[PDB]
């Protein structure tokens, strides 16, 4: 019923209002390492396909 | 090239077959979860499964180079 | 996590860990410049530049970019994903299979090598499908010169695609075993990211020349760090329930010791439902796309195109749903209650049992579904900034986002998760 859905979304808001949010030092650390992260497999893989793609041209 | 080929084209699909066999067999050390990074502490590299692990590497790139072959194979 | 990303490449096994899986990725994309015999790379290339080849980008990107250069592994490791989604679902509907599950020991590791083989000849039947419904199809208009086609190409395709997805399957195990994080996981996010820096480049590039104005792609940028801030935020938020210890039964009144709390994250750590929405995103668009010559089917296969208005919102109500499921199934208020019950703790104001299952369930019930919310919001916004800011890119995608950062932050998760628990 619709009045089950309204309930729910007021009492799923009453849980979203007792959330612990973390602090400012664990959201940069978790962004540091997310980019740490992504950024070394791109530069990874970046010497990889380029290496690759090289010498796969050098053979031509 | 109708004898010739057609025996490179069965070593292609005997180590392809061979190959699904191979990794098949291999069968991973499950546990609760379906799929997980796993317990990166203990430096295992057992016997296990050694021979068939440099086997399947070996045969990947006799699996590589047959389709380079094959590709590069004339009219 | 950061002094786990460090201490990954400082410490010996885990650095161990590192170069393994690095050797791995290597010849994951060094096996995606060997193609399949018979398939002209260059006209598939030019066909995904075209209007109509643009519904295969997601098809693509989750391929690696294989699909573009059909590579031995041309549908990536997605045929496996497949697999496992169908399992996955007989598991959940087959009350059998559900039994062999919760078998224990083994049943397991049976419905695994199920999902394995099924995987492998998922890879067989996508081989020859695409090989007889585009490849071959329109006389032959990805085929080679000396190519005809027929069942010799068909079966030089099946062959090519079975033992590559075999291969590519044991590649991702052997990440799992002998390397860091998930393999399937880094797979996909290698061939999502491995696009990511060149993109860079060449935007630059435009902006540089004239064609990229400054101010959109700095707005980009933003946007992708503030994606990265706001889904670290949200995976660091926990709803704390209060509970207590070392209870003591005093005057016929229970109480317990110093009041102590359990977190419970929004969302169950795990990119797997990202994935599964994902391939099943693409299902319809793999079976529709190939025929090129039928409206109909190129009417269904755009209908779920992610870049499109009702593919992209049918997109992110995949991802919710399925990340509320997912996050229903591992957050079991019973098995949280037990572990409580074992401890020797309680709830104050809840009586132990089925009450407290209740009162977890609850909590947990209406707590996901903001993390279920947020992660389809992550899947929305990157759309409506690339349409605004005139720089498309499906690498970027609010999907693609998601993958990486997901993958990015499982792994660092258990590495320090894990070393952690040698440090003690
Ligand atoms: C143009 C040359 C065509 C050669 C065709 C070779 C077919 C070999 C297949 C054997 C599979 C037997 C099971
Ligand atoms: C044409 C395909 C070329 C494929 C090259 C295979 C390289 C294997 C070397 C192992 C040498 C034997 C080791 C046995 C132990
Ligand atoms: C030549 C195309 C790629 C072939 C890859 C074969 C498998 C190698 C992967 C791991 C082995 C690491 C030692
Ligand atoms: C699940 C599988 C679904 C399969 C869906 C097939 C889609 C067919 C659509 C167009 C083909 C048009 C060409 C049809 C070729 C047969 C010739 C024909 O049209 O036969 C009509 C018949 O003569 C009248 O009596
Ligand atoms: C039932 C789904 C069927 C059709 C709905 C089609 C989509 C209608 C709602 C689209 C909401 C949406 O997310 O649109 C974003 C838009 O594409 C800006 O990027
Ligand atoms: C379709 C998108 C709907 C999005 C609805 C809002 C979701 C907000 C939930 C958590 C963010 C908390 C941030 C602190």
């Amino acid at each position: 019923m619709f009045a089950r859905l309204i309930r729910y979304f007021q009492e799923a808001r009453a849980e979203l209002a007792r959330v612990t949010w973390p602090t400012r030092e664990q959201v940069v650390e978790g962004t540091q390492a997310i980019l740490l992260f992504t950024l070394a497999f791109m530069v990874i893989l970046g010497l990889y396909d380029t290496v690759f793609r090289f010498l796969i041209g050098l053979l031509r | 090239m109708d004898l010739l080929y057609t025996l490179v084209i069965l070593f292609y699909l005997g180590v392809a077959g061979l190959l699904v066999y191979l990794v098949l067999v291999q069968e991973p050390k499950q546990g609760a979860g379906d799929l997980m990074g796993g317990s990166a502490d203990l430096f295992s590299a057992r016997g296990v499964t050694g021979g068939l692990y440099r086997l399947t590497v070996i045969l990947g790139v006799v699996f590589a180079a047959l389709a380079l072959v094959i590709g590069l194979w004339p009219r | 996590m950061v002094k786990a990303f460090w201490s990954a490449l400082q410490i010996p096994e885990l650095r161990q860990r590192v170069l393994f899986t690095l050797l791995v990725l290597a010849a994951y994309r060094l096996g995606a410049f060997i193609p399949t015999p018979g398939v002209d790379l260059d006209k598939i290339q030019e066909f995904l530049r075209t209007a109509q080849g643009g519904v295969f980008g997601i098809i693509n990107l989750f391929s690696g970019g294989n699909f573009e250069r059909f590579s031995i592994f041309a549908l990536g490791i997605m045929p496996y994903i497949t697999a496992a989604i169908i399992m996955q679902i007989l598991v959940t509907v087959v009350p059998a299979l559900e039994k062999l599950s919760k078998e224990g020991e083994e049943g397991r590791r049976i419905i695994n090598q199920y999902t394995r083989i099924g995987g492998i000849a998922l890879g067989a039947f996508q081989g020859f499908f695409l090989a007889t419904a585009f490849l071959g199809a329109e006389g032959g208009r990805f085929l080679l010169p000396g190519w005809s086609p027929g069942p010799f190409f068909w079966f030089v395709v099946v062959v090519t695609q079975v033992a590559g997805i075999a291969l590519l399957l044991w590649m991702a195990e052997r990440i799992t075993e002998y390397g860091i994080g998930n393999g399937t996981s880094l797979i996909i996010f290698a061939g999502i990211v491995v696009e990511w820096l060149p993109q860079i480049l060449r935007t630059i590039g435009l902006i540089r020349t004239g064609e990229v104005n400054l101010v959109a792609f700095l707005f980009f940028l933003a946007f992708i760090v503030l994606a990265f801030a706001g889904m670290a935020a949200v995976q660091q938020a926990e709803r704390r329930i209060p509970v207590q210890y070392a209870r003591k039964v005093v005057g016929g009144r229970v109480y317990g010791g110093q009041a102590t709390y359990i977190p419970i994250k929004l969302n169950a750590a795990g990119v797997i439902p990202i994935i599964f929405a994902a391939a099943i995103l693409q299902i319809p668009i793999f079976l529709a796309a190939p025929f090129q010559d039928n409206p109909v089917l190129q009417g269904i296969a755009n209908f779920f195109n992610p870049t499109r208005p009702s593919g992209l919102f049918i997109e992110v109500l995949l991802v919710i749903l399925f990340t509320y499921v997912y996050t229903a199934v591992q957050f079991d208020p019973k098995r949280i209650a037990e572990s409580l019950r074992e401890y020797g703790g309680f709830i104050p104001g809840i009586r132990p049992g089925e009450p407290t299952v209740k009162f977890l369930e609850h909590i947990v019930s209406r707590l996901t579904l903001w993390g279920a919310l947020f992660l389809g919001l992550v899947t929305l916004l990157p759309q409506i900034i690339q349409n605004l800011t005139g720089i498309h890119s499906i690498a970027f995608s609010g999907i693609g986002l998601l993958i990486v950062v997901g993958v990015a932050l499982d792994t660092l998760r258990q590495v320090e998760s894990q070393l952690m628990l040698r440090s003690y």
